[PDB]
This record gives structure tokens, sequence and C-alpha cells, in this order.
């Protein structure tokens, strides 16, 4: 009841805090690969989802 | 109880160490080395 955001005529919005930090814990948490390899050092688009 | 959360966070399997070492002295596999030697799960293991 009323935690979810409401729905508008045909829309629903959200706005939130954006950190740049949180992208690179989110990089360490998904990005378990092998030895040779290295992660990115530009923001990947699968973080603003 | 509270921060399990926050904590659970950066940790990849969770830090059961005596299960652990149940399975490592019953001859069962073992966790692998990168999530033995991560911060979260050394400097505990360490101190215990």
């Amino acid at each position: 009841p009323e935690f979810l955001p409401a729905v508008a005529n045909g829309t629903a919005t959200l706005t939130v805090d954006w950190h740049p930090e949180r992208v690179a814990d989110h990089t360490g948490v998904t990005a378990t690969f092998g030895e040779p390899l290295a992660p990115s050092l530009t923001n990947v688009p699968d973080a603003l989802v | 109880d509270p921060v399990t959360d926050e904590l659970i966070v950066v940790r990849p399997i969770g830090f059961e160490p005596l299960q652990w070492v149940r399975a490592l002295a019953a001859e069962d596999p073992v966790p692998s080395d990168k999530h033995l030697t991560s911060a979260a799960v050394s400097v505990p293991g360490v101190l215990l």
C-alpha cells in the first residue's frame, strides 16, 4: 500500500541520487573473470538499470 | 543482525568458517583461493 511509486496517466516517475562509486562496487560483484583480463575504466551501461 | 544486507554486498560466499573447517577435515571441496583471500573473510579468519 503506497510505497511503490505512483502511476501517472501513462507513466511512473522517480528521482534518485546517483553516486559514481556505486558503479565500482557494482563491477566488483559482477566481473569475476579469469586471470589475464582487467575491467574497464569507463562506466558500463548496465549501471543505470 | 541489522547490517547483514550491507555486509553481504561484499562477501560472495558468506563467511561460514567452521563448516569450511568441517569440510576440509572430512575432505570435501573447499572454497577457492580468491574467495578465501578477500579481506572480508580473511581479516576475521586470521582473528579467529
